[PDB]
RNA sequence: CAAGGAACUCUGCAAAUUAACCCCGUAAGUUAGCGAGAAGGGGUGCUUAUGUAAAAGUAAGCCGCAGUGAAGAACGAGGGG
RNA sequence: AGCGAAAUUCCUAGUCGGGUAAAUUCCGUCCCGCUUGAAUGGUGUAACCAUCUCUUGACUGUCUCGGCUAUAGACUCGGUG
RNA sequence: ACCUCGAUGUCGACUCAUCUCAUCCUCGAGCUGAAGCAGGUUCGAAGGGUUCGGCUGUUCGCCGAUUAAAGAGAUACGUGAGUUGGGUUCAAACCGUCGUGAGACAGGUUGGUCCCUAUCUAUUGUGCCCGUAGGAAGAUUGAAGAGUGUUGCUUCUAGUACGAGAGGACCGAAGCGAGGACACCUCUUAUGCUCCAGUUGUAGCGCCAGCUGCACCGCUGGGUAGUAACGUGUCUAUUAGAUAAACGCUGAAAGCAUCUAAGUGUGAAACUAUCUCAAAGAUUAAUCUUCCCAUUUCGCAAGAAAGUAAGAGCCGUCAAAGACGAUGACGUUGAUAGGUUACAGGUGUAAGCAUAGUGAUAUGUUGAGCUGAGUAAUACUAAUUGCUCGAGGACU
């Protein structure tokens, strides 16, 4: 068999991580698939404590992930996640993110799963 | 014979160097003094054993029946119980360490699980030969080898039993044998022994007496660094 | 690990430049020869001043090996480039000099003659 | 490879005898009542005390 | 019961380890004595040669050092903390790598490090 | 993919080496047209200055294990039907 | 005439020499060529060949000898079938 | 010419091998024109082993170098619903020969499509149901079995026994290996696609600097955990019983003799155990220990209505496990997973700034910064306050 489609590869998870991880820190919540959901909570929580110093490094730091959305650009974002999003989580150690089980998709049978910021 | 045992848990691997001017590889067993909870005797069971308990949890992560009976015993609450054959000569509730069992530097065998590697292949599991890659090919490469005995009403025609094909492999009991011990680590509880030991870090670990060479004992000594304070 | 059809160096006088193994000597099916160990080899690069032909068939000793061996201690010992010597059967060697480093597992194996006259052990 | 002799209507339900379904376990939201499936969120986005979805 | 597996091999491997046990980075040159025993006395034998590598955390650091004899050029891998074997730090060089693999390819003037290492 | 390098096989099948530009050098044989990109080698990055219409090049310096740093670029010799 | 164990030789793995540690294949030669041979042409021949055949340098998982990683399958769940 | 022409794929090679003994090696013994060493022949013995290459499609065969040995056969001259298609045997073309010819040759040469998703049974693994007569959780014995079993060199005994000499032992002991097997990752290597660093082109973040996407993971040098060998640990012993060939002691039938008829021995890698693994579905269903059942009424008792516990399952977090089941740990009375903190290992002095240089760049802050899985703590997040199944053991 060739001619096969390219695949779930490295390249491609990253972007999906890198997708979701800006949507769920401009909307707050994701609605996605459990096995995705459970992938980018690492993601999220690796962020948020990074950006907790507010330093210029630690914007280059998190600018190799964030990506545009529609309710913020990739600049508004950042000032979204250094002063609104990661100042709320000043002492809190680690957990800043809970993924809940939805029911399952009408058309897959997959179990969803909603990301959300736990305050 | 006069078989003793002991049990405990494998926690890695490292080297000593020796005197005689050798590197052994060795594996740290950690080993818990194991409380004897049973003994069977030969002449009321018809054979004779020894059953420890060691491995100890407190009461709450136990079982009502293993609790009740470890109560009834007048027992220390552990999660693991298993006997040696053909250990004799200790008292019920007597706390047992590989210090009082094994010396220095004797000769024991060691038994353990081995590492779990799931459904494996022909080649993987019988050591097999593969078939060739160039010169044109087909599509089985990795292949098991003809499984024919004979075609025809007058052979075989069937597989025969114990065939050597795909299937499980790992997570089986395996027993390496005249392995010698290095040292004993009374304060840590830690017993040194040479070679590699079978099983995942942090498994089960059976020590007993080599039946190949039961009183044999080969002396081993650790080598005394000689360098002192920089000058 | 010196197989079969290896072609390696000569560290001595004999004229031969290149020298192929025919036979790992020892067993049978015997897959590798490490330090020390004794080979039947083709002559196959020689000189007009030298005591071999071409085409001849002899016996040698190996004395390196690029892939090296590990000792008790846990020493490596690892060359870059595999070399024989052209022995006699009484084990002395052919040649009057040997050039170059030789190991000293041939001094396990008899071989006494060789380390006398090579230039340093290792 | 195909079957020489033709399966009777015997041996094909032998075969499905294992393919029965089994019931997923559910429980009581505690605080509307409606059955949902264990360990999961509500039809009003309500999981033990924690409002995760708007309301359906 | 908890088992802390690390440590326990440490205490293993500081039950033979040594006290001085000088430090070296990849591109350095070292004299390393080892003390060969034949039937009587030891014959203290140099080595002197280049580092190419030092690897390990305990009991298992080993270190490999390179050196040229007749033009034929051997690698030789050392433990560290090994009785009967002696090190000696005779000078330091600069290199940008840890695994300095091209000594192994080059050779001759090119095969010259530079001192001074921060 | 460590060491070996055709030991594999009906057969180096397949795979692997070379690969662009510039500068050297290039045999036997021949119908004198070829052989021939024969074979065999070297240089390529960045900065400063000199060079030019632009260059190419030249001199000095700097960095890396590696400088058509990735993509696309000929494996070769000999004898015979 | 020329050529000749040949895309031709049955006996035949013909004799001898070369190539290899070792050569039913290859190259040269020998000639009882069963049954070569001159326009169904004979003998040579530079260049050329997705032609056949043999030796060789570099090169490599073809092999000694197998091992690891990533995808798409296979495998599990939902839909068609 | 009995089966098969409504199809039984035929040589060789590769992979996997199994069986027989008419035994090639190893093991035991008798005879010898057997001094010793090395042989010859016969008897017993099938446990294991029985090499790599050159030429040929080759089996065969000759040759080269080793080995203790390079055994003889059978299994559709084993093996194409396992691989290959070199050979034979399609269509193309030529040579020699035959034929007037179209054509033909177990004469030669170049080229030339090898399909199938496994239903039953056989086999390798892993499960559900039920039985084992109350239920459940543990620990066992072992009927019937499976796996391995190869061997060399050196030293000593001892230049002793023997032998004019040359040469050169049986028995026994030690050391070092080849092949095969099991396990493991401390060491050496290979790999290590969300790790570190260097770096090219291009497109972006409005520009420099610094990053991101793509170009085989873009390429290159290293590399954590894991997986493996080319790596390192172990095994490939020993002993007992009954014996084969063979040798016996004591002994008659047959006053002698005689290994045998009674009685009593010796005796091989073969056999039965000792070694490793699995094993009570062993329905002939075994044994031991612990725990939980021991209600109110009606009538009908291995009866009813309710009513009584150990335990198990569903679901969730998982990996010492794993195709899926299962195995194992945990589920708030918790460290199961993620996150956080600290550290290890790996990479190799981060960004920014300052100095120096005209610039590329170097130096100091700086063994700095970064880090997938690794080590250990920490309930911050996810394992909810849930549901179902489940017991009085007939009588003899
Ligand atoms: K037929
Ligand atoms: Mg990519
Ligand atoms: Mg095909
Ligand atoms: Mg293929
Ligand atoms: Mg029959
Ligand atoms: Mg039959
Ligand atoms: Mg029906
Ligand atoms: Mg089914
Ligand atoms: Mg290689
Ligand atoms: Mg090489
Ligand atoms: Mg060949
Ligand atoms: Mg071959
Ligand atoms: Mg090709
Ligand atoms: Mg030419
Ligand atoms: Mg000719
Ligand atoms: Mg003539
Ligand atoms: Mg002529
Ligand atoms: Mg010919
Ligand atoms: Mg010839
Ligand atoms: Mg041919
Ligand atoms: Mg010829
Ligand atoms: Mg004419
Ligand atoms: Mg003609
Ligand atoms: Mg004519
Ligand atoms: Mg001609
Ligand atoms: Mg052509
Ligand atoms: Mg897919
Ligand atoms: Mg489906
Ligand atoms: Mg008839
Ligand atoms: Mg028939
Ligand atoms: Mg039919
Ligand atoms: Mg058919
Ligand atoms: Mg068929
Ligand atoms: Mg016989
Ligand atoms: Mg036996
Ligand atoms: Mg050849
Ligand atoms: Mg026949
Ligand atoms: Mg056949
Ligand atoms: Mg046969
Ligand atoms: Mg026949
Ligand atoms: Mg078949
Ligand atoms: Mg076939
Ligand atoms: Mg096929
Ligand atoms: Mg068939
Ligand atoms: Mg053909
Ligand atoms: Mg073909
Ligand atoms: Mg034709
Ligand atoms: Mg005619
Ligand atoms: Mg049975
Ligand atoms: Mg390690
Ligand atoms: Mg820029
Ligand atoms: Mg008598
Ligand atoms: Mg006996
Ligand atoms: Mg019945
Ligand atoms: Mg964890
Ligand atoms: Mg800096
Ligand atoms: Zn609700």
């Amino acid at each position: 068999s060739y001619i096969n489609k390219p695949g779930k590869t490295s390249a491609w998870r990253v972007m999906t991580v890198r997708q979701q991880v800006s949507a769920v820190l401009a909307y707050g919540k994701i609605e996605t698939t459990l096995k995705k959901a459970k992938n980018t909570q690492k993601r999220l929580d690796k962020l948020i404590t990074l950006a907790k110093v507010d330093n210029f490094n630690n914007r280059r730091q998190v600018k190799k992930w964030l990506l545009n959305t529609n309710l913020f650009d990739v600049d508004q974002l950042m000032d979204h996640l250094f002063s609104k999003v990661a100042p709320k989580y000043e002492k809190t150690p680690g957990g800043y993110s809970r993924v809940l089980k939805l029911g399952p998709r009408r058309g897959d049978a997959t179990e969803m799963a909603i990301l959300q910021l736990t305050d | 014979m006069e078989i003793r045992g002991i049990f405990g848990v494998k926690v890695g691997m490292s080297q000593v160097f020796t005197t005689n001017n050798e590197r052994l590889p060795i594996t740290v067993i950690y080993c818990e003094p194991n409380q004897v909870a049973g003994v069977k005797t030969e002449a009321k069971d018809k054979y004779s054993a020894t059953l420890l308990s060691f491995d100890t949890v407190e009461n709450k992560k136990l079982n009502k029946p293993q609790q009740g009976f470890f109560e009834k015993n007048n027992l220390k609450p552990t999660k693991h119980l298993q006997e040696i054959r053909n250990m004799t000569g200790f008292e019920m509730g007597q706390q047992i360490t590989p210090q009082n069992l094994f010396q220095v530097g004797e000769y024991v065998d060691v038994s353990a699980i081995s590492k779990g590697r799931g459904f494996t292949g022909a080649i993987k599991r019988w050591n097999f030969k593969i078939g060739p890659l160039g010169h044109g090919a087909g599509y089985p490469h990795r292949f098991q080898g003809s499984v024919q005995a004979g075609r025809g009403g007058a052979s075989a025609q069937r597989v025969f039993k114990g065939k050597k094909m795909s299937g499980h492999y790992g997570h089986e009991k395996v027993t390496v044998q005249n392995l010698r011990i290095v040292g004993f680590d009374e304060a840590n509880m830690l017993v040194l022994v040479s070679g590699a030991i079978a099983g995942p870090e942090g498994g089960v670990v059976l020590i007993r007496t080599a039946k190949k060479k039961p009183g044999v004992v080969k002396p081993i000594e650790l080598a005394v660094q000689t360098e002192k304070a920089p000058e | 690990m010196v197989s079969f059809m290896t072609r390696l160096n000569v560290a001595d006088n004999t004229g031969a430049k290149q020298v192929g193994i025919i036979k790992v000597l020892g067993s049978t099916r015997k897959r590798y020869a490490f330090l020390g160990d004794v080979v039947v080899v083709s002559v196959k690069d020689a000189i007009p001043s030298g005591m071999v032909k071409k085409g001849q068939v002899l016996r040698a000793v190996i004395v390196r090996t690029k892939k090296g061996q590990q000792r008790k201690d846990g020493t490596h010992l690892k060359f870059d480039d595999n070399a024989c010597v052209l022995i006699k059967e009484d084990k002395s060697p052919r040649g009057t000099r040997i050039f170059g480093p030789v190991a000293r597992e041939l001094r396990e194996r008899g071989y006494n003659k060789i380390l006398s006259l090579a230039v340093e052990v290792v | 490879a195909v079957q020489q002799r033709r399966s009777s209507k015997h041996r094909r339900d032998k075969r499905r005898s294992h393919d029965a379904l089994t019931a997923q376990a559910l429980s009581v939201c505690q605080k509307c009542g409606k059955k949902k499936l264990f360990h999961r969120v509500c039809s009003c986005g309500m999981y033990g005390d924690l409002r995760v979805k708007k309301a359906y | 019961k908890k088992i802390n597996k690390q440590a326990l091999i440490d205490l293993v491997e500081q039950k033979q380890l040594k006290a001085y046990v000088p430090e070296f980075s990849a591109g350095d040159e070292v004299n390393v004595a080892i003390k060969l025993k034949e039937k009587e006395k030891v014959r203290i034998q140099n080595f002197t040669g280049t580092v190419l590598r030092r690897r390990g955390k305990g009991i298992s650091e080993t270190f490999i050092v390179r050196k040229t004899t007749d033009g034929i050029p051997i690698e030789k891998n050392f433990q560290i903390h090994n009785p009967n074997i002696s090190i000696e730090l005779k000078r330091r060089g600069k290199v940008r790598r840890a695994y300095i693999s091209y000594m192994r390819e080059r050779s001759g003037k090119a095969a010259k490090i530079k001192e001074r290492k921060q």
